[PDB]
């Protein structure tokens, strides 16, 4: 029982950090209100469901005498894991869309975004995640036959599911995310150029002979870390999946299911650190909660 | 002669009354209450979190029944809540966007409000229509209204930014009495429990009492450092506490006509924007601008408890008539009830 | 029997809850601004491009802008300005031409700079970006191309100041006119960039009080203000 | 002009300076006596049971 | 109570030197920003100069830059202003103003009429004999 140990510590860390973030955002939303905080709470709920699905998958990979598990239970566990992961990914995409709508068209954003549309988007996103986790069970094409009796993703699912998710589900979302944050980088660079030119002009008449010209790597750093996080999270998984499904047999199944899955679930740990912990108000709420519970 | 002569004779009066104050100051409140038993460390949790406002809450006022507390913000309407079960009893929209004060009549029939529009708007509550409407719109002030109080439903005292106070009749709509003698923006006026004398504090570090009948200032009170923001009477009606923008709360005695004693601390940087007393008067309450509030032992100058339930400037505070709760309203658009 | 009054109370509370939600939408959709200046600085002419205070509600491409101008009020601004920490912007109209002749304070730019310095460093106005309008530009050009009174001996840093390399002399005028215009602009920007820590910024312009593009400039500046606030809160700017 | 309002201010101090001031110790004793007459009944200092407390 | 008494000044030939002393009583001098303001006869107020709490930050009106020197001392609570090379334009009354609030970088109503924390000031007239 080797891999089960890393699965256990990963699931425990995900559950603890994500529950802390979720309860902090739940306490913060009743005090500060807004719409993006609801999306951050939804992200925390999505990846803590990812963690609880990981914990649910653990009970068979830790015991060496694996039962000949039936199709229904193992398929349900795999579908739950996939639906939770897709919910987290779509929530990140929805957060990006909300941010881009707030930045690109702010005047229309403040009028065509409220609690009702946020709740409708959240409910629709969860329903689409459940459907995208559940259709391959109902569709005979997206199914694997001759269950040997060992639980895994590809023991119940034929690898064409990864191909279709890359063709229509994930990579268009990747392109939309990249374009959104590239437009954000363009806007931030234009505003930074204006601000730095203004500051140099002010300091030229302010007695400061040397202006604060070399600065503002923050926009590039933030956009790069976000894009790289969302890339290294899942793009290698789908890329090697479509590589394997290309009728070039190379016995990549084990690495496919327990070495890039670790990247996929580490996405669930990295996301709260950069979508909730990075935000200053949520960081202050985390500090307040930690100070309150440390004395008790 | 003329201006210089009156200036030097005024300075003669100033140091003469200073000598009189020194002569009557045989002791201080500290050496006479050093043997008293302190209140100790007290604490009180939040009971209700009144929510529904958007902009900064600027003022509030309880009623005689200590059940319905008014609230006003810069959103454009004034909300009359319920202390228990947190139900919003009423919500009257306002013509002006920002208002700086609100008043709850002792009978509860009338609700006063006003702000930068320079007009004191008073609304009914028990109309035959069943809804709220504008009853009176007192006008005449050329400065912003900062605080209004109710004697009955026939007379309202309003503190304005014209460096003057006013006493109006409800039906006439005209200034029955005008109180002058001040040079800074008058911010807070508070009524004595006998409803005879009211103390007002301007932006000149001077707070004085006025009589509602003859309209003449009787006793001035100087000795502060900056503009006084809030004043409340002692429950017995013979003392009043002033907070200002210099992190001090000075408790003046009406009979002694001198500064009795002051509340301050080294770590406090911001000033006071809300002063109120409890029913017994032993507990002063001060709302600072460092996202904090505290209670002071009114007879020992010892801090007894700190309330940090707000995340913005605590711009308004109130204590029920029966002394059962404390309501703090801040720039967080929230209201917090403690007991 | 005693339950009926609180049943009616829940029904009421639901009614005001719905009304307050509608108001929340219609109020977050509304952008508030305060116009501030002296009487001769050009408050009235900026207002003309569309009670001790006055209100003006207008729309710039289906966006509700409520611009408020303080009229009959005392000059002590140290405590009634605290009401305006929630406005998206603060329009600041100054009289660039009036630096002499002896009108009002006779150092109108110095008084405006002191007021701007006090506004910028206020502990409550730190979150409100200040749109700044340099009014009376034609008058300044006429008085500076050939005038008995030179801006020197009123500001001793004209000699060590020249037209910036980033300047935009779009209308063909005298070089001294451009020098004075960007001198006043840089004097304001010196206090604008000396404090704030990126929380709020200044948006200087050149209003000649003869065009109707000032509302469009205000709309663009509000859009930029909200974009910068979102970028800073997103940890990008 | 300012001379008139200055004259108003000065006769204000002439009128407000002739009042009688009691001893500060007497005022302190009065404040203490009023404080002891209501300290045991004020619910802010003395704890109150939840039955008599209207806030649950 | 806040009390600001201004001394010095008088009739001085143009091009000379002069000093004003502002004594402040009733408050802590080592905490409030100090401001010197002037008012010309028949004209409005005009802010002259200001100094910070510890004297680190000193700013002057551009017209008097280089000829005026403001120095505060918190031990005896006194604010001194030195004028060098007076000109006949500088005939005015001078007030020793005051920052409204402690520990505060801004200063709002120093030039505002009927300011509460403003001294009586001294009248300085410069002209021929
Ligand atoms: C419409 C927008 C959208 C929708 N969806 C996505 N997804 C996110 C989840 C990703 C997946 N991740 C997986 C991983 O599934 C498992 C792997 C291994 C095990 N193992 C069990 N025992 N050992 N390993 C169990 C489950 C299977 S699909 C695929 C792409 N992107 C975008």
């Amino acid at each position: 029982f080797s891999f089960g140990v890393i699965l256990a510590v990963l699931a425990s860390l995900i559950i603890a950090t994500n529950t802390l973030v979720a309860v902090a955002v739940l306490l913060l939303i009743h005090k500060n209100d807004g719409v993006s905080l609801c999306f951050t709470l939804n992200l925390a709920v999505a990846d803590t469901l990812i963690g609880v699905a990981i914990s649910g998958l653990l009970t068979d990979q830790l015991s060496s005498p694996s039962r000949p598990t039936q199709k229904t239970l193992c398929s349900l566990r795999m579908a739950f894991v996939t639906s939770s992961a897709a919910a987290s990914v779509l929530t990140v995409m929805l957060i990006t869309f909300d941010r881009y709508l707030a930045i690109k068209q702010p005047f229309r954003y403040l009028k065509i975004m409220s609690g009702f549309v946020a709740g409708a988007c959240i409910a629709g996103l969860w329903l689409v995640s459940y459907l995208i986790g559940f259709l391959p069970l109902g569709i005979p094409m997206f199914q694997q036959t001759a269950y040997k009796g060992q639980c895994s993703f590809f023991a119940v699912f034929h690898p064409h599911f990864v191909l279709t998710l890359s063709c229509v589900g994930f990579f268009p979302a990747m392109l939309l995310f990249v374009f959104f944050y590239c437009d954000m980088l363009k806007i931030a660079s234009m505003h930074s150029q204006q601000i730095r030119k203004m500051e140099h002009a002010g300091a030229m008449a302010g007695g400061y002979r040397s202006p604060r010209t070399p600065s503002d790597f923050k926009a590039l750093r933030t956009v790069s870390v976000l894009i790289g996080s969302f890339a290294l999270s899942w793009t290698p998984f789908l890329i090697t999946g479509i590589v394997q499904v290309a009728c070039q047999e190379c016995h990549l199944y084990l690495v496919l299911e327990r070495y890039l899955w670790l990247l996929g679930v580490g996405n669930s740990l990295l996301n709260p650190l950069i979508y909730a912990y990075w935000q200053k108000e949520v960081r202050l709420q985390l500090y307040h909660m930690a100070l309150g519970v440390k004395k008790v | 002669s003329e201006l210089d002569q009156l200036r030097q004779e005024a300075e003669q009066l100033k140091n003469q009354i200073r000598d009189a104050r020194k002569a009557c100051a045989d002791a201080t409140l500290s050496q006479i209450t050093n043997n008293i038993d302190p209140v100790g460390r007290i604490q009180m949790r939040t009971r209700r979190t009144l929510r529904g406002h958007l902009a900064k809450i600027y003022a509030m006022h309880w009623g005689t029944d200590s059940r319905l507390l008014v609230s006003a913000s810069q959103d454009g309407k004034l909300i009359i809540w319920d202390s228990y079960t947190t139900n919003k009893v009423h919500a009257i929209p306002l013509r002006s966007s920002w208002v700086m004060t609100c008043a709850y009549a002792p009978s509860g029939n009338y609700v006063a409000c006003g702000g930068l529009d320079n007009i004191c708007s008073i609304y009914n509550l028990k109309t035959r229509e069943g809804n709220v409407r504008v009853s009176r719109e007192l006008a005449g002030h050329t400065g912003y209204l900062s605080c209004c109080r109710f004697l009955d439903d026939n007379q309202i005292v309003t503190s304005s930014g014209d460096t003057t106070c006013a006493l109006w009749d409800i039906e006439t709509g005209q200034q029955t009495t005008t109180f002058t003698g001040h040079t800074g923006d008058v911010m807070s006026l508070s009524l004595a429990p006998d409803t005879r004398l009211f103390v007002s504090g301007a932006c000149d570090a001077s707070a004085k009492l006025w009589d509602v009948r003859e309209g003449m200032c009787r006793q001035t009170f100087t000795g502060h450092e900056s503009d006084i923001n809030a004043i409340c009477f002692f429950p017995n009606g013979n003392a009043f506490a002033t907070g200002s923008d210099d992190a001090t709360c000075r408790l003046f005695d009406l009979r002694a006509d001198q500064e009795l004693m002051t509340y301050s601390h080294d770590n406090i940087i911001c000033g006071i924007t809300s002063v109120s007393f409890s029913k017994s008067g032993r507990l002063l309450l001060a709302g600072y601008d460092d996202f904090n509030c505290n209670v002071w032992d009114a007879l020992k100058a010892d801090r007894a408890g700190v309330l940090a339930g707000h995340d913005n400037r605590v711009s308004c505070l109130g204590v029920t008539d029966d002394g059962m709760a404390v309501a703090t309203g801040s720039w967080d658009s929230f209201l917090k009830i403690w007991n | 029997d005693q339950r009926n009054e609180e049943k009616a109370q829940r029904e009421a509370n639901k009614k005001i809850e719905k009304q307050l939600q509608k108001d929340k939408q219609v109020y977050r959709a509304t952008h508030r601004l305060l116009l501030l200046g002296a009487g001769e600085s050009g408050k009235n002419t900026i207002v003309k491009q569309m009670s001790g205070i006055f209100e003006t509600k207008f729309q710039v491409d289906k966006v509700n802008f409520h611009m408020f101008d303080v009229g009959a009020q005392r000059d002590e601004r140290r405590k009634w300005i605290q009401c305006f920490n929630d406005v998206t912007a603060i329009i600041f109209v100054v009289a660039s031409s009036s630096y002499n002749r002896e009108d009002n304070q006779t150092n109108r730019l110095q008084a405006a700079l002191k007021l701007f310095d006090s506004i910028w460093n206020n502990k409550w106005l730190r979150d409100t970006s200040v749109i700044l309008f340099l009014n009376k530009q034609d008058l300044l050009a006429e008085k500076v191309l050939a005038g008995k009174s030179k801006i020197e001996d009123y500001f001793p840093e004209f000699a060590r100041y020249t037209t910036p390399e980033d300047a935009t002399p779009e209308p063909g005028e005298d070089p001294r006119v451009t020098r004075a215009k960007y001198f006043i602009r840089d004097e304001f920007l010196r206090i604008s960039t000396a404090s704030g820590d990126g929380r709020h910024y200044c948006y200087p312009h050149f209003t000649c009080a003869v065009d109707t593009e000032n509302i469009r400039r205000v709309f663009n500046d509000c859009r930029d203000i909200i974009q910068r606030m979102h970028l800073r809160q997103y940890e990008l700017l | 002009a300012s001379i008139a309002q200055a004259r108003k201010l000065v006769e204000q101090l002439k009128m407000e300076a002739n009042i009688d001031r009691i001893k500060v110790s007497k005022a302190a004793a009065d404040l203490m006596a009023y404080c002891e007459a209501h300290a045991k009944e004020d619910p802010l200092l003395t704890p109150v049971p939840a039955s008599e407390n209207p806030f649950r | 109570q806040v009390q600001l008494q201004e001394s010095g000044g008088g009739l001085v030939q143009p091009g000379g030197s002069l000093r004003l002393s502002c004594a402040a009583s009733g408050f802590t001098f080592s905490n409030y920003k100090m401001n010197w303001v002037r008012q010309a006869p028949g004209k409005g107020l005009e802010w002259v100069s200001d100094i910070s709490q510890s004297g680190a930050s000193i700013s002057y009106t551009g017209s008097v830059k280089g000829r005026f020197t403001i120095s505060r001392d918190n031990a005896k609570n006194t604010l001194y202003l030195q004028m060098n090379s007076l000109k006949p334009e500088d005939t005015a009354v001078y007030y020793c103003a005051r920052c409204p609030a402690p520990f505060t970088r801004d200063c709002f109503d120093v030039t505002s009429t009927t300011y509460a924390y403003r001294g009586q000031g001294t009248q300085v007239t410069v002209s021929s004999h």
